[PDB]
């Protein structure tokens, strides 16, 4: 449902 | 938000989205009160009846947003959480008394046209403005009806309700740390917060100094936009001494 | 903040949003 956010914020 | 409308760009630049990392989903609203502090409802973070007890690393905050689901490149800013603080007398067992929490960000967020803090009320602004019939504004990305979801941030203006009417609308025990807002059945107009709006702000624009103040936090309701029911909001001013104590000691 | 509650795209430009007047009119 949500657009993927940049991977930098999940690391 | 039920029976609201699309926000204008930059209309609520303090609005924050609490976002779950995995699975990626909206958890709650929240508000920006300084470059490093975000205010929300405690039940967005801790609600044992639903097995909810988030830790810092579970969550992100997204600031500057308009679209609910899009990654708003060059506009929104995504921040990690350094620390969660929940009111020590938050009553999740009974009635959500003192439904307030703070989140300290790992790094300060840069302000912009889209990102700007709301004021917290002083005693006098609270006394003047938190009167039955006076309207505030609620914003969020929650559901559009009780039983569905918005493209962009929604806004609704709602009147504060007399305390006896709030109390007589529910079997829940209401405390001085709560107020309620919404139209009465005979008033015709409608509107409410709904699932997913919790933790976001109830704001009022002071006619004395033309600044926006956060008077409430979306806390709880029985359904959404039901006739004879009202939304309940955390009374921010009544809990400001705790807010100040946290910020003074951990900021 | 000294600057809190003043929106860049509204108060700081002296532009009014579409419904803020509804709030003002309730403050009686
Ligand atoms: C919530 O979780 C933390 C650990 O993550 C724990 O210390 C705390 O007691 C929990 N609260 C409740 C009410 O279960
Ligand atoms: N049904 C709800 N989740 C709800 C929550 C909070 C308010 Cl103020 C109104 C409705
Ligand atoms: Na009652
Ligand atoms: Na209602």
């Amino acid at each position: 449902d949500f657009e993927e956010i940049p991977e930098e914020y999940l690391q | 938000i039920v029976e609201g409308s699309d926000a204008e760009i930059g209309m609520s630049p303090w609005q924050v989205m609490l976002f779950r990392k995995s699975p990626q989903e909206l958890l709650c609203g929240a508000s920006l009160i300084s470059d490093r502090w975000v205010l929300t409802a405690a039940h967005c973070l801790l609600y044992p009846p639903w097995d909810k007890n988030f830790t810092e690393n579970d969550l992100l905050v997204r600031i500057g947003k308009h679209s609910r689901t899009r990654y708003e490149r060059n506009i929104e800013k995504i921040s990690m959480l350094e620390k969660i603080y929940i009111h020590p007398r938050y009553n999740w067992r009974e009635n959500l008394d003192r439904d307030i929490a703070l989140m300290k960000l790992k790094k300060p967020v840069a302000f912009s046209d889209y990102i700007h803090p709301v004021c917290l009320p002083d005693r006098e602004t609270a006394a003047s403005l938190l009167q039955a019939g006076y309207k505030g504004r609620v914003t969020g990305w929650g559901n559009l009806k009780e039983t569905g979801q918005p493209s962009v941030l929604q806004v609704v203006n709602l009147p504060i309700v007399e305390r006896p009417v709030c109390k007589d609308s529910t079997r829940i025990r209401i405390t001085d740390n709560m107020f309620c807002a919404g139209y009465k059945p005979d008033e015709g107009k409608r509107g409410d917060a709904c699932e997913g709006d919790s933790g976001g702000p109830f704001v009022m624009k002071s006619p004395f100094n033309n600044r926006w103040y956060q008077m409430g936090i979306v806390s709880w309701g029985e359904g959404c936009d039901r006739d004879g029911k009202y939304g309940f909001y955390t009374h921010v001013f009544r809990l400001k001494k705790w807010i100040q104590k946290v910020i003074d000691q951990f900021g | 903040e000294a600057d809190c509650g003043l929106r860049p795209l509204f108060e700081k430009k002296s532009l009014e949003d579409k419904t803020e007047r509804e709030l003002l009119e309730s403050y009686i």
